[PDB]
């Protein structure tokens, strides 16, 4: 066995807030993404990930020299969250912070790298110091934010080890720590008769007043000093969907950003906008690199963006799934191409670059499967509404729409080799056939006996049948010139996957029971079962043109090659954050492209040449 | 670079028409509504 | 060249109608946006560009229901002026349709049936969907009743309208609109179809193997029932019966003139490929009082006449033999001066399939139309809900304040009293 | 397309109706700056029942705010949702009532209705097609029971052939807190019940109740005890403004609602509402969400529903569901609780579903309930007036400002009047 | 289908109840979350009898939890299993009931059983076809005794034809851990003999002889004890959840093994207990199983079977077996032990079997004996309570709250008249 090398990650966690930080050292990036934590160079382009956390992370905090980096994650209700400790340098976990049940909200770093800083969740509500050099230090946990709205948004002082402060959904406090006594003493400060809902919190240099950004569109400037709110945001022209992301420079101002998507430059008092400029989706994250000269706006619909403050020109750098990765496909005869759909978008990639080219959306609905035809004329996908569509490959129009197609909507599609026959499948059980004409588009048969959903339709090669895998347990070769079933496969298992050998001759199933099983069409009998994993499901699978080697892909964010006739691994490749749903080895075998649920598309070379 | 082609209804979640899913799940029943003298329900 | 208009009024018809509409545009092979890619001619009207439009009137006072309809999948297909929308609703009252609502409406709604009549070479009568329960359904169906027998003398009226359920209701003022129309739609109409919503929940339940009906489940199924009373004047086959004859030959007496409908085979997916469809099991099942489609029971009364609707590859020696064994039983009784009842109309066409819909596949379907003296016992039921609530006076101050006078509600128990009276006059064998 | 017109007076009617405001804003996504960002285009189709659309694509909602002292107009003004307001519909005085009822409906009430119906008036001719009118206030007040029933009876004197929705905080024994409460009480419902079609009153202790032990809160502040208040006053006419399987307007309820012309004294409820506890355990179905409307611990006012028969009742429902699950149970209950309606109305319930369910659900009902019970609730307020009259107190203040004492007598005669229909038919 | 409502009332059932719900969700596959996580499609086919579904696929029990003290429902909630409840069945009180049987029947428990019915009416009119009730508690103390009885009174009058399984840990003579022990015993049995369709006795000092003898535990503490109960507890309704050859409901058992209104307290069992060391040194038969069935160590109550005669014997099989050694094996032991068997009925046993055995182990049993002699287990109580009732010791916080003097005669004239019962149907 050896490790499967990777070639590129693409894939940001855009939701969280400050998601994207810069790594004092200016060479590198890190953010969130998924269970474990990237890091990107930003010349070289380098990847290093961090492996560690029970769930998905949802806060992040970078010290000043970077020596120590910290990141919270979620959990479920009643069970304690994870915070972990990390350094730069060889990316090493330290010691785990298990106190705060459920969610931890915010992060923060001390200036000299003593103390760190903690917020619990909508759960706890409470606040928790830690110091670096004991590895294990509680001071105290007053709770935050007494009664009235919870607080969201912890950041530590500039200059001075000592003070704290908590924002949230009108609550703002001021703590100050004591070092001999080790205590925090809360002290609210008085906003006269504004309430206001804050989301973001920048702070001056010199530590005189900090910012807040409110949902109301007005920016909040307050002076913890006389404990007093001292201005308030615009009179007119106020952002829309309030203020997202707040940053403010070392000389002076503030850079906005709004969750519409509006980003301004404004100095108080005023807060008019000099110089402006419209970025794509929810600014959530604002990072500075190196004196500000050059920075990074981290939006929620994953594109980060590249923006230069001599002239404010933006530079889109990644894009990604915001919502979790359905389905891959390549086309017929080529692999510099493919194309991967998610929620309310589908998108067209270039292999070698990474580079996106086409964008079709379809708001506020679920693209399951997606599958081309064999000219390439057309890209078939299915939907969540009952719907099947097809779309255009270069301008993306709507050819057709097919209406109540099925009753719980459409799961997994099937094209056939000459361009004339689509087969479906649904979460109601029918398996039903679509004619396709040049204007018309009709239903031939309907074949109901699966009472579940239909995971994955596979082909033959000859046009002559079928085999449908679902999550019943029933697996199904249908004979497509007659319209009825010969052979049933049954099974303690959800299957998740099915795909035939190039001699056609053997099908092997996989699903929740973690057995790769070889069966035969013949008479649906099992011959050999082997264990892919032992832990977690496999959920993509996929065999190439050859028939020597076959890859796996599941929950244990395990990539696996395995031989036809041994049954053996022969390579393993970790490097997923979220859990595996399609895999497709390349036409010609040059990549193996991996999805996963949290975002992240992975491309993997491939060992052999067969 | 991006070019981007855009649906000109916006639907909503709310008004899909089919059948409508069970609160349990598909493979077992968690409240066992059976057909009337015997039998299972399609889904 | 034979042609039918279709009207809509209320919400239910305007409903119905949309899973009606439907099902006429995949049977001929119609584009929903209008356009193939003359069999049609009784359901579409051709023009000069290739474009086909539905010659159906939708009118609702209020603009929420068609609202859905002129933006939703059907915006291309319906004439544009043939949506007609009000302001405000009529809100469970039947005088808010009638004398206040109904009446500045009613000339432009007159207008459009006019317009859409002078282009039919051939005009046979009219179908009206609508509910007996609404405000509109029964306020804006009595005038236009009212005013549509002046103009059009002696065109046939076939009404297919929502019966009230004997225990499953909505409204709260029910059995007081229920008996204001019939004192309308008694002389102005001359064949009534009814069905309920009830009866529809548990057909879809025991037969259709589905556990939660909506209405979308209950208005296709009434959408199939037209396409067959509709399907001689369509299609060809062995002998045909057209709208004109079967409303003669069910109103024996002036008077009674209210039949019901079935359907069958109502049969699943799963369920349909085991049992084998054969014409004495499908008439067997009409007959069935549990595959009634009205809430009533078929033994207590005596049929008058019936109706036999047949579709699909059917012959009729096996029809002649399956109305032999009906009629050796015991079970159905008839009345004594009617000694042949049975009507036979038989189409070649086999029934369709729409994409969407959660019927089978069949080879043959049939629908039945009978005059059954066991309807009485339903309207006996709603009369009781009439005099007890009247006893009080209740509700009676919404219909006064907007235009009839109190006198009406005597007059109209009048009217059903002497109704009710002539069913046990003519059941009785001589 | 059909507005409807917002009256907003008093101290409490002000709190809750700029937060009645913050609801109906979210769920057709309006933003606190005036603009419109939402996901769905259905919320747009109606957008005008609630708003006037305005230059640069800014909505205004169309509400006037009216208060005789400006201590809680610069808190609505300086809140979250207070910067879409129109800056003309602040209609204010100089000095407050102070409790009394005599203030507000003579001589401080007297003198800015002449700009208060001024502006009303003006933003009835923006209307297309009017559909009503709705008011918030609290009874036992000075300015809204003392000036917001001196609104009732101007309106109805222009705008006869139009329907009313005041929606009222009645005062409550247990959680009272002014000691004037009996008197401004009695002189609002001699005007309510005369010229006004449907009153739904709310009470303070009940919304209490419904914070311990249903959502189980320790701290039930102000500022979350008026949305309960503000989402059962959103489902009122969620489908004059959203589609459905069978849609429901204002007058199509006062139809099946009021048998006789002064029998409308409603009860209004709030269905899915459960704690953050009991959240992921808790089957959010149909026949869940029908136990919880018909019991008597989620019912918004100081009544015991059993103590009394029901007359009529709706079910207004939201949400993708079947028509028959929603017909079958609520065929049950009239015939389980058999003896709780009554035995001359047939069918006392309506059922009304929408395709639209709020944000952050998946399903919504609400609950209105015209029931005998509600004598119970005026009950108290006619034993409390004949202790305090007897001995002639607090009378000075009421006497100094324009009354004499006949009205008194006068209103506790139609107090007892009101409560004796009820008794009647029980 | 058939469903079964559960309740702990008392401390004894809490602990016990607590471990009952951790056993059933190890054989379904379900975390201490409430998401599935199995093997085979067998464990969640039939899952509703014990459980409810929530949105999302979490599986939440159908229990309801009740004690007087709220020390002991926080003791739950911080188990292993804690999380899997939900947080609207728990109703406590705020008092403790002292150990006294008026304090948890009249007095303080008075109050509770307004809300306590309120949400066990709650999850039956959501049920679709109840089979019965489940409830765990004891006949030692004061909060689950006087409680227990109260529970069970008001729910058969709201659901008459219905059946009740009471699992009830009885007192024990060496192992007297309360002094009104005697006292609190006899005025529950006023109830349970009246209406309870099925009581399991089980006894303290059985559970420790088995604990030293047979699994030869150096420290049986109450986490282990409380294992053996719970293995009998889901032996019983194994029959209502997973398929078997010879089925046998609940409403089965009910006649099968009552002849006469009044003789319903049966002595459970288990089968494959073995130590640690003897685990190689014996051989998996159901031969070996009949032969461990009738070990006087294996009951789970301190009345020795030669000191009376069985009635009505059941013993339910779990796993793989054929059916001829089942049935041969409960034909050979009657003919061997001709004498304690009664003679007026023939063939005494009835049989089970099913064919999911538990996790762990290839084949297992349980079994279910019903004798004359358990009147040993009830005339030491009439006993101990007779001498103490001669001087009226203990007497003045029982008569203080509302029952008096000749209550006590009431019930102890009952305890006379069924022990005479066992004795004349004995000979
Ligand atoms: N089967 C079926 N019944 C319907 C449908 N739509 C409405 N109804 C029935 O119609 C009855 C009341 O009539 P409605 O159509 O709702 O009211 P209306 O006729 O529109 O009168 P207005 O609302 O005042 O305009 C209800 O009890 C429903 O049972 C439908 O689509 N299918
Ligand atoms: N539940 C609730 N009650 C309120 C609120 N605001 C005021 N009240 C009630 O209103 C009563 C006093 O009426 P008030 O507002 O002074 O009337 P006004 O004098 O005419 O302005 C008190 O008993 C409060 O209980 C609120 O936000 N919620
Ligand atoms: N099996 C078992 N028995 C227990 C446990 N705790 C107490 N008991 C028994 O319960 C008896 C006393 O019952 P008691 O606790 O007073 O009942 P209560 O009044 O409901 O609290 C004692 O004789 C103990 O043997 C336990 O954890 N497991
Ligand atoms: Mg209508």
């Amino acid at each position: 066995v050896a490790e499967l090398e990777l070639d590129a990650v693409i894939g940001f966690n855009g939701h969280v807030p400050t998601g994207l930080k810069c790594h004092p050292d200016q060479e590198h990036m890190i953010y969130p993404l998924g269970c474990t934590v990237l890091i990107q160079a930003i010349n070289t382009k380098e990847q290093n990930f961090l492996q560690g956390h029970g769930n998905n992370v949802s806060c992040l905090a970078i010290s000043r020299s970077g020596e120590y980096i910290a990141s919270g994650q979620v959990t479920f209700m009643g069970f304690k969250a994870d915070i972990i400790l990390w350094d730069y340098k060889n990316r090493e976990l330290l010691a785990r912070l298990s106190l705060h049940k459920g969610k931890i909200e915010a992060l923060a770093f001390s200036p000299n790298d003593l103390y760190l800083v903690s917020l619990g969740g909508p759960d706890d509500g409470s606040v928790v110091v830690w110091s670096i050099a004991k590895r294990d230090a509680i001071c105290g946990s007053p709770a935050a934010g007494l009664n009235v709205g919870n607080a969201t948004n912890v950041i530590f002082s500039r200059c001075r080890d000592e003070m704290f402060m908590t924002a949230g959904n009108g609550t703002i406090r001021v703590w100050e720590l004591d070092l001999p006594n080790r205590k925090i003493w809360p002290t609210e400060c008085q906003t006269g008769q504004l309430k206001r809902i804050v989301m973001s919190i920048g702070v001056d240099d010199d530590d005189s007043f900090f910012y807040l950004g409110t949902t109301t569109g007005d920016i909040l400037k307050m002076n913890p000093r006389t404990k007093l709110l001292t201005d308030v945001g615009p009179a007119k022209d106020k952002f829309s969907l309030g203020v997202s992301a707040i940053r403010c420079l070392k000389m002076g101002g503030l850079l906005v950003g709004s969750g519409a998507g509006l980003l301004v430059f404004c100095k108080s008092p005023g807060y008019k906008p000099i110089k402006k400029i419209q970025l794509q989706g929810g600014i959530t994250s604002i990072t500075l690199r190196g004196e500000g000269h050059q920075f990074l706006v981290g939006t929620e619909e994953s594109h980060i963006y590249r923006v230069s403050f001599t002239d404010f020109k933006e530079t889109l750098i990644a894009t990604c799934h915001f919502d979790a990765v359905e389905d891959i496909v390549f086309p017929f005869g080529t692999a510099e191409l493919f194309a991967t759909c998610a929620k309310k978008d589908i998108r067209v990639w270039h292999t070698s670059s990474n580079r996106e080219l086409l964008r079709i959306t379809v708001p506020n609905m679920t693209c399951h499967g997606i599958d081309f035809m064999r000219d390439g004329k057309s890209i078939i996908s299915a939907w969540n509404d009952g719907k099947i569509r097809a779309f255009a490959p270069e301008t993306g129009r709507l050819m057709y729409v097919i209406n109540n197609a099925h009753r719980i909507g459409v799961t997994a599609i099937a094209t056939t080799s000459d361009c004339k026959r689509v087969i479906s499948g649904g979460g109601e059980g029918e398996v039903r056939v679509w004619q396709i004409g040049c204007q018309t588009q009709k239903l031939e048969e309907a074949l109901k006996e699966h009472k579940s959903s239909v995971s994955c339709i596979r082909v033959k090669r000859n046009n002559e049948e079928c085999v449908t895998a679902s999550t019943d347990g029933t697996c199904i070769i249908w004979d497509l010139v007659r319209l009825r079933r010969n052979q049933m496969i049954l099974a303690n298992t959800l299957f998740q996957c099915v795909c035939y050998h190039p001699e056609e001759f053997q099908i092997i199933t996989s699903g929740t029971d973690r057995k790769i099983a070889y069966w035969e069409v013949f008479d649906g009998t099992v011959i050999r079962e082997l264990e892919g994993s032992l832990s977690g499901s496999i959920n993509g699978m996929d065999i190439t043109q050859e028939g020597v080697h076959f890859v796996t892909g599941g929950n244990d964010h395990l990539v696996k090659v395995w031989d036809y006739n041994e049954g053996e691994v022969t390579h393993v490749g970790v490097g997923h954050s979220g859990n595996i749903t399609r895999i497709r080895i390349s036409p010609g075998n040059q990549y193996i492209v991996s999805v996963s649920a949290d975002g992240a598309i992975l491309r993997w070379k491939y060992p052999y040449t067969s | 670079n991006i070019r981007h082609w855009i649906n000109p209804k916006k639907e909503s979640i709310h008004s899909i028409q089919g059948s409508i899913v069970s609160p349990h799940t598909a493979a077992t029943n968690g409240g066992y509504s059976r057909k009337k003298d015997g039998g299972f329900f399609s889904t | 060249m034979r042609e039918c208009i279709s009207i809509h009024v209320g919400q239910a018809g305007v409903q119905i109608g949309n899973a009606c509409w439907e099902l006429y545009c995949l049977e001929h092979g119609i584009q929903p946006d209008g356009q193939m890619p003359d069999s049609f001619n009784t359901f579409f009207s051709e023009t000069g560009a290739g474009k086909h439009v539905p010659r159906a009137v939708f009118v609702d006072l209020e603009p929420t229901v068609i609202d859905e309809v002129r933006t939703g999948t059907y915006r291309q297909l319906f004439h544009p002026e043939q949506l007609i929308t009000g302001k405000e609703d009529a809100a469970n009252n039947y005088a808010r349709g009638h004398y206040t609502i109904g009446k500045e409406i009613i000339d432009l709604v007159l207008d459009r049936i006019r317009k859409l009549a002078d282009q039919c070479t051939g005009l046979q009568g009219f179908l009206v969907f609508h509910s007996f329960g609404g405000g509109t359904g029964s306020g804006f169906t009595s005038l236009l009743m009212e005013r549509l027998s002046v103009d059009y003398g002696k065109k046939s009226k076939l009404e297919f309208s929502i019966y009230p359920a004997p225990q499953v209701s909505t409204a709260v003022v029910e059995p007081y609109n229920s008996i204001l129309t019939t004192h309308t739609t008694l002389e102005h109409s001359d064949c009534a179809f009814m069905v309920d919503n009830e009866a529809i929940y548990d057909i879809c339940r025991r037969n259709l193997d589905i556990e939660r009906p909506t209405y979308t489940n209950l208005n296709r199924l009434i959408g199939q029932i037209v396409s067959s009373i509709t399907a001689s004047l369509r299609f060809d086959g062995a002998l045909n019966v057209d709208l004109t004859e079967f409303q003669t030959n069910l109103v024996p007496y002036p008077r009674i003139h209210f039949p019901l409908a079935t359907y069958a085979p109502v049969i699943s997916a799963e369920k349909a490929y085991h049992e084998q469809l054969s014409v004495a099991e499908i008439t067997n099942a009409c007959f069935e009082p549990a595959n009634q489609m009205v809430k009533c029971d078929p033994r207590h009364g005596k049929y008058m006449a019936c109706c036999l609707l047949y579709r699909g590859d059917v012959v009729p020696k096996d029809v002649n033999a399956a109305i032999a064994t009906i009629k050796t039983k015991r079970t159905i009784q008839f009345v004594d001066w009617c000694p042949t009842g049975f009507k036979v109309g038989i189409n070649y066409q086999p029934p369709t399939v729409v994409p969407g819909g959660d019927l089978a596949k069949v080879q043959r379907a049939v629908c039945m139309l009978s005059n059954t003296t066991a309807i009485a016992e339903a309207w006996a039921r709603l009369d009781h809900k009439f005099d007890l609530m009247y006893a009080k006076r209740a509700f009676v101050h919404w219909y006064v304040g907007e235009g009839m006078e109190e006198g009406e509600f005597s007059e109209a128990r009048e009217d059903m009293a002497a109704l009710e009276k002539d069913y046990e006059e003519v059941g009785v064998d001589s | 397309m059909r507005e409807i017109v917002h009256l907003q007076a008093g101290q409490c009617g002000n709190q809750i109706g700029a937060k009645f405001w913050e609801v109906i804003s979210d769920e057709h996504g309006i933003d606190p700056t005036g603009t419109y960002h939402g996901d769905s285009d259905l919320q747009l189709e109606r957008i005008n029942v609630y708003y006037n659309e305005a230059t640069g694509g800014k909505y205004v909602p169309r509400a006037v705010l009216v208060d005789l002292e400006p201590g809680t107009m610069d808190s609505v003004r300086s809140g979250p949702f207070g910067q879409i307001f129109r800056p003309d519909n602040f209609v204010f005085g100089q000095s407050g009532a102070g409790n009394n009822w005599a203030k507000g409906h003579y001589t401080e009430g007297a003198e800015l209705v002449d700009s208060v119906l001024d502006v009303v008036r003006k933003e009835a001719e923006s209307c297309d097609c009017l559909q009503g009118f709705q008011l918030t206030h609290s009874l036992g007040g000075g300015t809204g029971s003392g000036m917001g029933t001196l609104l009732i009876s101007k309106i109805r004197e222009e705008y006869p052939d139009r329907i009313m929705n005041t929606f009222s905080v009645v005062p409550s024994p247990k959680v009272s807190d002014t000691v004037v409460e009996p008197y401004n009480a009695t002189l609002s419902v001699h005007q309510l019940v005369e010229n006004t079609d449907e009153t739904y009153c709310i009470d303070n202790e009940a919304l209490y109740d419904i914070c311990f032990r249903t959502l189980k809160l320790t701290t039930p502040t102000y500022g979350d005890l008026n949305h309960l208040v503000s989402a059962t006053m959103s489902g009122v006419t969620t489908c004059l403004r959203f589609p459905g399987q069978l849609n429901a307007d204002l007058r199509k309820l006062a139809v099946n609602m009021v048998p006789f012309p002064r029998l409308h004294f409603f009860m209004p409820g709030f269905a899915p509402l459960t704690s953050r506890g009991s959240q992921q355990y808790r089957a959010l179905t149909v026949p869940e969400l029908t136990q919880q409307m018909f019991d008597a611990k989620n019912m918004m006012a100081a009544c015991d529903p059993r103590h009394g028969r029901y007359l009529t009742v709706a079910a207004v429902f939201r949400g993708r569901m079947s028509m028959k699950e929603v017909d079958e149970q609520m065929l049950n209950v009239q015939n389980k609780n058999s003896s709780y309606f009554v035995e001359w109305i047939p069918n006392n319930v309506k059922t009304a579903v929408c395709d639209i369910p709020p944000r952050g659900l998946k399903m919504s009902a609400t609950f209105i309930g015209n029931s005998t019970a509600i004598q119970e609730l005026f009950k108290r307020i006619s034993e409390q007036f004949t202790a305090m009259f007897r001995r002639k107190a607090f009378l000075h203040w009421y006497t100094g400002e324009g009354m004499d004492e006949m009205e008194f007598t006068e209103a506790e005669s139609n107090m007892n009047d009101l409560v004796s229909e009820y008794q009647q038919y029980q």
